């Protein structure tokens, strides 16, 4: 229902040596279409989706050179931060900055962001009216100022607005096309002997799309919210997701569980027993 | 300024005896992003790894999958062992058929 | 278990005037938690004591209101964009004046977001 | 509706001594109890998690993020009594605790109740 179209950069700072100052990756939802690098003299970049290369080798020079250009500005405005709590400037630090837009067909909503955070802390983001920013510390209340004082929060939001939107429409078009609406998962669960008497039953879901879902374990149709033991969402490899929910289960008890599993790629909620 | 990687290690797919698959070492939750991933066979490191492109979330840590082939053997120890500048040592997790 | 997810809450601080609106944002990292509560303590408690306000799913549309709030009009809980959870005051009252927190549950330990002030 | 009822109803407790809280869990509930406390020395009273026992079998899991099973012993028997002792009362425990259990998805609390240290000395 809600899709997204974002960008995460990663600059390195660092005065002491070479260059593979920045990485940049671009996703459709939780899925990764391409990949530039400061490697080229205005980077480099690298497809991963069938459904961008209809774009063409002219779209996606130019498409790297932007990019490489936001991530030289990034990591300039690291130097605002440095001057205000006086650093060193050939110190190392880490410049990450995420920005995006998203729709969402039903209400057509429409949302975007762009936060920028130093050395693996918030320093400024943009807020939801696209049109002011939220500082994290001091300094960062001085890049606030040098970037209305520029244009540059109007910049981004005729971006988001305009190019991210237009390309997550049709990058969503194109998808259509050769993948399929979603991904739905494989179920099953096992079991296992607790070294400390009674059982585990864990519930499995592999192999689905897009990465968010809910597993959940019921007993007489309540949720055992506190009993349930859940792992971080995690890659396949192949583009696809899978998850667990284990629960302890007092041994002979076994068949009074059942586990519950939502996600957008099933029309309805399946129940799983041991 | 620095936090601690987590790590799983699993399989791509259910885990069979003897039959061939894919062993997969997701590292998250670490900061700088610096880092050191290695898949073992037997306490062996394992050749070449493929990793996917670095990305992070919200609260910036970064995340990070290394991934080869493997074939599930009940005489056969695999693991991931990684080298982060937020540990006082190297942290290994060892793949185990029921997670 | 090592990683906990990560609970922030939006605004930190309302000064609300009686009768305005008041959207109270828990944003949940991670997916190792699921589902989110809003809890609630009073400021007219000089004793610290939380109540229950609402638990949302992270199902689909599931919602479960403490039962006095189960009908009453003076909140509102939505489920918006990602792991986001919305609790509305819809009309600010010395009723509901207070302080908020959230808190989500992972792998049965309690995790609680900041507490935050709605004072007139 | 499960009831938890809390004693005792305060502590007033002399530094280094050990105090017991207990819960018992009146109802039908599946799930276990929470022992919760809100620090008294900290203007915005947000909870502090210190352990949970499941009710159905037997498991206990403590607050990682202090360590919390370095300080206190968490039983519970047959019955739905839920027993947590400080230890050595330390004034970093010092604060206003209270127990909870989720029963069909919604939390419910104990009373508060204060275990605040007192002055030994006349
Ligand atoms: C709570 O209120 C809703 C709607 O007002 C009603 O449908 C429901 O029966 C009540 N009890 C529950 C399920 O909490
Ligand atoms: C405290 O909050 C409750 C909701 O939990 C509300 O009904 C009550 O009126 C408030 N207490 C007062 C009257 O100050
Ligand atoms: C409560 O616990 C102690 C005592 O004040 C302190 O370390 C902490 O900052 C306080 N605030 C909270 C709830 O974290
Ligand atoms: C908790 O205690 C363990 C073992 O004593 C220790 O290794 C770990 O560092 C502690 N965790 C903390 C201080 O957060």
């Amino acid at each position: 229902g809600s899709h997204s179209l974002r960008y995460f950069y990663t600059a390195l700072s660092r005065p002491a040596i070479s260059e593979p100052w920045y990485i940049a990756v671009g996703y459709l939802d939780d899925t990764q279409f391409a990949r530039f690098d400061s490697a080229g003299e205005t980077g480099t970049y690298k497809l991963s989706a069938p459904w961008v290369e209809q774009e063409g080798p002219e779209y996606w020079a130019r498409e790297t050179e932007i990019v490489t250009s936001n991530a030289q500005f990034f990591r300039e405005n690291l130097q605002t931060m440095l001057d205000y709590y006086n650093l060193s400037q050939n110190g190392s630090h880490t410049i990450q900055v995420m920005y995006g837009c998203e729709v969402e067909f039903f209400g057509s909503l429409f949302r975007a962001y762009e936060q920028h955070g130093y050395d693996g802390q918030d320093y400024i983001a943009l807020n939801e009216d696209l049109k002011t920013w939220t500082a994290a510390d001091m300094a960062a209340e001085i890049t606030r100022s040098k970037w209305e004082q520029a244009g540059y929060t109007e910049l981004r939001r005729t971006y988001l607005e305009g190019p991210c939107k237009d390309s997550l429409l049709r990058y969503l078009e194109n998808r259509k096309k050769t993948q399929e609406c979603t991904d739905p998962p494989k179920t099953h669960v096992t079991h296992h002997a607790r070294p400390e008497g009674d059982v585990t039953l864990r519930c499995w879901a592999l192999g689905f799309y897009p990465a968010h879902i809910t597993l959940t374990w019921q007993l007489n149709g309540e949720e055992l919210i506190q009993d349930t033991e859940l792992v971080e969402t995690r890659p396949a490899g192949d583009g696809t997701f899978q998850k667990w929910a284990a629960v302890v289960v007092p041994s002979g008890e076994e068949q009074k569980y059942t586990c519950h599993v939502y996600h957008e790629g099933l029309p309805e909620p399946l129940t799983l027993r041991w | 300024i620095q936090k601690t990687p987590q790590i799983q290690v699993y399989s791509r797919h259910p885990p069979e005896n003897g039959k061939p698959n894919i062993l997969n070492c997701y590292v998250t939750q670490f900061h700088p992003p610096h880092i050191e991933i290695q898949m073992l066979k037997n306490g062996k490191k394992i050749p070449k790894v493929e990793m996917s492109d670095m990305s992070f979330s919200k609260d910036w840590s970064f995340y990070i999958l290394a991934h080869t082939e493997f074939t599930p053997t009940e005489t056969d120890t695999y693991a991931c062992r990684v080298k982060h500048d937020s540990m006082a040592e190297p942290k290994t997790v060892y793949w185990d058929r029921d997670m | 278990k090592p990683q906990a997810p990560e609970l922030r809450i939006f605004p930190k601080k309302m000064d609300a005037e009686l009768g305005q609106k008041v959207d109270l944002v828990c944003e949940v990292l991670g997916s190792v938690s699921q589902g989110c509560s809003w809890l609630f303590q009073n400021s007219s408690s000089k004793l610290p004591q939380p109540t229950f306000v609402v638990y949302m799913a992270s199902s689909h549309n599931k919602i479960t209101w403490d039962e006095k709030l189960n009908s009453s009009k003076l909140f509102s809980a939505m489920r918006d964009t990602n792991n986001k959870y919305v609790l509305t005051l819809n009309k600010f009252s010395k009723e509901n004046e207070g302080y908020y927190f959230c808190s989500v549950i992972s792998n049965s330990v309690m995790y609680f977001s900041s507490v935050v002030p709605v004072l007139q």
